[PDB]
């Protein structure tokens, strides 16, 4: 039926169990937490879960976007506070929305390397804020460096003849190094692959109901519950909202005005968020005595141009990835794809079933293949649950081969859009 | 010399203390002699300009010794004479020709605080082992040995009183900006050698350097107060003002005290009269006072609670097999978080288990702000905290009791319920597994029935508050096996408690002697006598709380959860008051939490300056008159204290006190029994063990009960007896 | 030799911008700024195609908000595809190395046959409110919005300088130097030599690594501002800068801030080759390790050097060229005792015997970080550059580079030579 195995001379390797943190909307409940407090939680839901020995751990690695300048290494001082080894090493690696899957990729690549048997693979981001001065962090610091013994306040004339045609300066983030922003290219993605503000406020829907369905079932697995020292405590996500078709539509656009096709509603939202999991080689973790979920198999980054086409990331990636392990749409029967925006999605689609698209730029023969609509992001995507910068990667492979299991099957396809024009996409083996 | 070595490098001397059993440097008189010695060679040693004197003992710097303060405690001045022949000693110092440099390691107390003191310069380590104090007061004296006249000098008046009324340990850094240090050092990693040893070695070499550089009368470069510290400081010259801190402090130590104690008022004296007067009027207003302290009835008392103290916080049983290493306490209450915290700070990785999220939650809170607080008083760093909070991995449902080595329960007080648990908790645990019981009530027996191992089964009856308290009730049944005490008590004493092991009985020691009291006070109060009156009455007899707002504190209603249980057991000479007012209160909507004298402000429950509005009409309806040669206020509270004296005698009697120091050290330490009377069963061997039991013999055929004395206590009374010594 | 059936892997050429001392003329300028500058130093002297480069990563401490992924950022501005992929790693001192193993990772993997590794660092900090932005992260009942805030504010600073576990960089040194009890004059000594066996390199012109930058404020650079060496005489003379008054560690025995960047071509043998490369040095074996911060956080190498030497299958003898990193005099000076000590090593490495002092002769021979600079996970690369160019100019064929991170971490690698 499909061509199926794994590679040999090269060893394999498996991830034991994950976990996440309660996705919640940003500002919420997590609001007064530092990004390192989310994963120090993330990592201790892992290792009270999986109950790995804090020995055995032998490389931590986290990915994160948005950097708390007193934890530089994230990882390394979420690792401390959690339980892990002095010994264990750790380090912190950042690559937009797909940090979170970087931090399994350099993992596994420390696994086949031989370097190493085991090592947890997680990320972590917090939407508090970072904003900064420029100047009055100028003028900030020269007054800082002694002089004789008092004398440094002439440094201090220079300095009040500084703030007179603006006062002082101020900036921060939200755009991207190459001007636009993230959501601004969605609204003419979308219109680029011709996807009507209808048909994304129904994709939009889907999630958010696909999800709360999930939900209560109670299929999120993943998430482990956490106490935040304020708030009561949290058991699930923020972003279950479902609304109606017709209410979705009576909407305003959000960032191309007026003539916008994307929302509010059918776009993803700041969200606070950590991820842990446990990866290691199959013979390790079969002599530890665990019952594996998965096979980590291929894998494939790929990159785009920004400007004009920076959500692609699956479309150029999927295929890479597909080919070089040797399998087809067919052969695979699990998508979880991450949910930038609706239109980001439904657009992504479009061109992976284009001959034109597929010729043109992709510099292929045919069309890369609409993945079934059916297969697709079947527990909710980041749309619905939420989008932590380089703490969502994991949650998609995770509740990848967690669907493998609970709804049967053996290849599962994780792919996702990135910032900084980019992609990356994974191909899951189910376990017996 | 078996106590202080000796040294020298270059033109400096290295002097190195260090005891013969080496556990803790203690100013033994032999040890004064060696050094005495030693000081004379570098003196007179025209080879030697400068010198150095720093614990080769780990452990500590000085602690000063107690071992011939009681012991060559001969007449009230040969106490007094001692003080003076070591004011002598250090005043040497303090007038060195040679600079002497003080390179304090570890515990730096009393005495030995005392002496760096004197010495030229101070040099501490930044180490928490590492703390200055003078803690005299303490044990009912003062500081010997100048400390009531260099303190005030070098640290201002204030500070230098709390310090020797409090008797409070100084940490390193905060003595150090505080001027009782002159100079810091934070300690050592791994090298060459151990982390300790080595760290000794720098701070020798630190010390020298010092040493020599003030030889060369080469310290110019002093520190800035400030603007605050130069004001107070200035406004501490003006001698009315200094009596206006005089005044103050001695009304705050007056109403705190209640006036019992002698000490922390002679303190306030020697220091006045010291800096008022000539240092010479000073010096020898400490050495008499100090002495005549020593004497006191009270001081005698405190030196015996240090020293069951001592005892009741080393292992009875010594080391266990098995060392507790996974730990899980049954019961996010109050109690449970309490006790949680004071395991996971130690390090041990518990488990907090409960029934609803909710009280899980509470439960997690109260171990994380204890945590939170212990930051902000700047003992525990964020990393530190957060970390910890890491180890208690709370839970619902019983996940990791697969691999539990202790269990300690800590739900409601109700048997059925203790067994329902026991029987689920027992069938998940391990069998090497301990089963613990925090109850009061309840026997450990009754309990331990359904028990599948009944060797397993020992009761740990914490007091509250668990966070801050640190009395630990361990119950033992006879079924009960030794390793697992001998676990349960090293297990207390990392929690850090101070313990006292009884054999099981029907309200052990602790609860049981209480019971007796709640009977007399409902009595009492329904005798005419109201809170305010009797209140006032205990508190100023020497105790913590007020016997009436101690209940009202307590549980109004688990008053008679216990009062009836336990009275129901004996009833016998428990029988006081009448339990139906006690009752009237719950049925008819009384608490102490809300109505019943011992409320407080807005949702805060913040202020006092309030009782109660109608547990007077109540209390009207049924109350007996008073008696004739018992109605009396000093009657009032023996009539408290000698039933309470009794009831703890006869539990030594029956065996279930081991000692009487346990005795005390529990009586004292739970109960809130006065300490000036220094425990029970030192009340006996000062008071009286006969006109004890004259004034317990009045309070029983005149009271027409049988509020008797038992036989160990009649026993003592028909001889010249004491239980302690 | 080296391993068999697992394809080899070697640096084609290496390059790192000048490292300046931070403040200096890199002032005006962002960190991906110089990554950019490091990067088209790279493209331009090793004429790599644009086309070729199958995955870039770069490492640095510190980040520039505005370039969160400051590998991504560099890499457009400098030439190399949209194709071509980035990310960036943050692992303290050792973040520029962290590059080169998770790219060389991917490589032994199959993943890839071309990477560009390296690092940037700018020091010239971005202090915030932690809440004047809060109160200000609100952005006619809405006029009132702020009086609730207006209700009693106080905002005023950040943080930044110590340890997420409570100490100074350098406060460590001057404790961990006491430690093995190494003393003030055997530190200003070493100090000494690094900043005389630098300058004797630079002007011998052995800095082979540093591709020139033309700033656009300033004029342009060519050299180094750490060289400034000094009588030992003098660097006595000075005041203690982390433990006063009785400290052991100074100024001039201790590394500076430097502002600095640093790029590498490395790739698979059989590309390098049929690419037409004559390939610098063998990316051999390597090690990443870790200890406890509060105590023993600059004894990576000593822990580092043991486990990948013996993983490799050499001794301190098969070795005969030293490239560390210089955090502090007393840091290295100290690591060696300890690396020195049977104790040691018996108690806490838990091992037989010592792990082995390198010959303080084949030790750092074109000065090191003391001396040159050290931008925080921009100064990886220089080591491995640094030690792979000295194997050939002056001869050998096994070196050792190892460091000391932040983080309580180390890292150590084996190059082996190119014939």
């Amino acid at each position: 039926t499909k061509k199926t195995l794994a590679k040999p001379n090269i060893r394999n390797v498996v991830v034991v169990d994950g976990v996440r943190t309660p996705f919640l909307l940003s500002g919420t409940s997590y609001k007064d937490l530092m990004p390192h407090d989310l994963a120090r939680a993330a990592l201790t839901g892992l290792l009270h879960r999986t109950s790995v020995p804090k020995e055995v751990v032998d490389y931590i690695i986290f990915g994160t976007v948005i950097q708390e300048v007193k934890t530089s290494n994230v990882a390394r001082e979420a690792a401390l506070g959690a339980g892990f080894s002095d010994k264990t090493p750790a380090h912190t690696v950042t690559m937009a929305c797909i940090s979170a899957n970087q931090a399994m990729t350099t993992g596994v690549g420390l696994i086949a390397s031989g370097q190493c048997d085991v090592i947890v693979a997680g990320g972590v981001e917090l939407m508090s804020d970072v904003p900064i001065r420029h100047s009055r962090k100028m003028r900030k610091l020269m007054l800082d460096l002694n002089k004789a013994k008092s004398m440094g306040q002439r440094l201090s004339l220079i300095s009040k003849f500084r703030f007179n045609f603006l006062a002082p300066e101020l900036p921060a983030v939200s755009e991207f190094s190459t001007s636009e922003t993230m959501g601004h290219s969605a609204d003419r993605l979308a219109a680029a692959f011709a996807v009507s503000r209808l048909e994304q406020d129904e994709y939009a829907l889907r999630s958010h109901s696909l999800a709360k369905k999930a939900q209560d079932e109670g299929l999120l697995s993943d998430v482990v519950p956490f106490k935040v020292p304020g708030k009561d405590t949290v058991t699930k996500d923020n972003g279950i909202r479902p609304s109606s078709l017709e209410q979705m539509a009576k909407l305003k656009p959000a960032f191309i005005k007026p003539y916008g096709t994307v929302t509010a509603a059918n776009s993803s939202f700041l969200t606070d968020g950590a991820s842990a999991m446990l990866i290691m080689a199959e013979e390790k973790a079969l002599a530890m005595g665990y019952k594996p979920k998965a096979y980590l198999r291929d894998f494939m980054y790929v990159s785009q141009d920004p400007k004009d086409q920076l959500l692609l990331g699956p479309t150029y990636a999927t295929p890479k990835v597909l080919e070089k392990a040797g399998l087809t749409m067919n052969d695979i029967d699990a998508f979880e794809f991450h949910e930038a925006f609706s239109g980001q999605i439904l657009a992504n689609f479009k061109a992976m079933d284009s001959d034109w698209f597929a010729e043109n730029y992709m510099g292929r023969k045919t069309k890369v293949g609409l993945p079934p609509l059916e297969k697709f992001n079947n527990w909710g995507g980041s749309l619905s649950l939420g989008h932590p910068f380089g703490a969502t990667g994991c949650r998609l492979v995770m509740a990848a081969a967690n669907r493998l299991r609970k709804e049967g099957g053996q290849y599962g396809l994780v792919a996702a859009c990135a910032a900084g024009g980019q992609g990356h996409a994974m191909i899951v083996e189910a376990y017996p | 010399r078996t106590h202080i070595n000796y040294g020298v490098k270059g033109d400096v001397a290295v002097v190195r203390i260090n005891s013969p059993n080496s556990k803790v440097n203690t100013l033994s008189k032999e040890l004064h002699s060696e050094f005495s010695e030693v000081m004379n060679e570098i003196w007179a040693s025209d080879q030697i300009r400068s010198a150095v004197l720093i614990s080769s003992k780990p452990g500590c710097f000085i602690a000063g010794a107690d071992i011939n303060m009681l012991a060559a405690c001969k007449t009230l001045q040969e106490v007094t004479q001692l003080s003076q022949e070591a004011q002598r000693i250090v005043e040497k110092l303090e007038k060195s020709t040679k600079p002497i440099v003080a390179a304090i390691n570890g515990s730096c107390l009393g005495g030995g605080l005392e002496v760096a003191i004197s010495c030229q310069y101070r040099i501490a380590t930044k180490d928490r082992k590492t703390v200055l104090g003078t803690p005299e007061v303490l044990l009912g004296a003062l500081p010997g040995a100048g400390g009531t006249q260099r303190l005030p000098k070098m640290v201002g008046v204030p500070a230098a009183l709390d310090m020797m009324l409090t008797g409070r340990s100084i940490r390193a850094d905060r003595a150090k900006k505080m001027g009782l240090v002159d100079q810091l050092v934070e300690p050592l990693g791994p090298g060459l050698k151990p982390p300790e040893e080595r760290t000794i070695e720098y701070l020798e070499e630190v010390a020298i350097t010092f040493a020599k550089g003030l030889a060369d009368k080469k310290i110019s470069p002093k520190r800035d107060k400030g603007l605050v510290e130069k004001l107070t400081a200035y406004a501490m010259t003006i001698p009315f003002v200094r009596q206006q801190v005089y005044k103050k402090v001695e009304e705050k130590v007056r109403k705190q005290t209640k006036g019992l104690y002698p000490a922390p008022l002679k303190i306030i004296d020697v220091v006045k009269t010291g800096i008022e007067q000539g240092s010479d009027a000073g010096y020898l207003c400490e050495s008499q006072k100090f002495g005549e302290l020593v004497m006191t009835k009270e001081s005698k008392a405190l030196m015996g609670l240090y020293h069951g103290q001592v005892l009741c916080k080393k292992n009875k049983f010594g080391a266990p097999q098995k060392d507790v290493k996974h730990l899980a306490i049954l019961g996010a209450g109050l109690m449970g978080a309490g006790i949680a915290q004071v395991s996971v700070d130690k390090g041990l990785k518990t488990i907090l288990k409960d029934a609803t999220l909710t009280a899980l939650d509470r439960g997690q809170q109260q171990v994380f702000k204890g945590l939170n607080d212990k930051v902000k008083k700047k003992a525990l760093t964020s990393f530190e905290r957060d970390s910890i909070f890491s180890n208690l991995t709370g839970q619902l449902d019983y996940q990791g009791f697969e691999k539990a080595d202790m269990v300690i329960e800590a739900v409601f007080e109700d048997l059925s319920l203790k067994h329902r648990v026991l029987k689920e908790v027992e069938a998940v645990i391990p069998d090497h597994c301990i089963f613990a019981s925090n109850t009061s009530a309840l026997p450990i027996s009754e309990i331990a029935a359904v028990s599948k191992r009944p060797e397993k089964v020992i009761g740990m009856h914490y007091f509250s508050p668990v966070d801050k308290m640190q009395l630990l009730e361990i119950i033992t049944t006879e079924k009960t096996s030794k390793d697992t005490s001998a676990s349960a008590v090293a297990v207390g004493l990392k929690q850090g408690k101070v313990i006292i092991v009884v054999k099981d009985g029907p309200g052990f020691y602790t609860t049981r002697c209480l019971a007796p009291m709640m009977s007399e006070v409902i009595r009492i109060l329904q005798e005419g006598v109201d809170p305010k009156k009797l209140d006032s009455l205990t508190t100023s007899f020497g105790f913590p709380v007020g016997a009436a707002t101690l209940v009202d504190e307590v549980g109004v209603d688990v008053a008679k959860h216990v009062a009836e249980d336990l009275g129901k057991v004996f009833g016998e000479r428990f029988g006081g008051g009448n339990p139906e007012l006690l009752t009237q209160m719950v049925s008819k909507g009384f608490l102490g939490r809300k109505s019943g004298k011992g409320f407080y402000i807005y949702q805060e429950g913040v202020k006092r300056k309030d009782l109660n509005s109608d547990m007077d009409s109540i209390l009207a309806s049924l109350k007996l008159p008073p008696k004739s040669e018992v109605s009396s206020d000093e009657d009032i509270q023996f009539r408290l204290v000698t039933r309470f004296v009794n009831e703890a005698v006869m539990c030594l009697q029956e065996g279930i006190l081991a000692t009487p120091a346990e005795g005390d050290i529990g009586a004292v330490f739970g109960l809130g029994f006065p300490p000036c009377l220094g425990g029970p069963f030192r009340f006996v061997d000062l008071y009286g063990a006969q006109k004890i039991v004259d004034r317990l013999k009045k309070y029983e055929a005149a009271y027409g009960k049988q509020f008797t004395p038992c036989q160990l206590l009649a026993d003592h009374a028909n001889s010249p007896n004491k239980k302690f010594y």
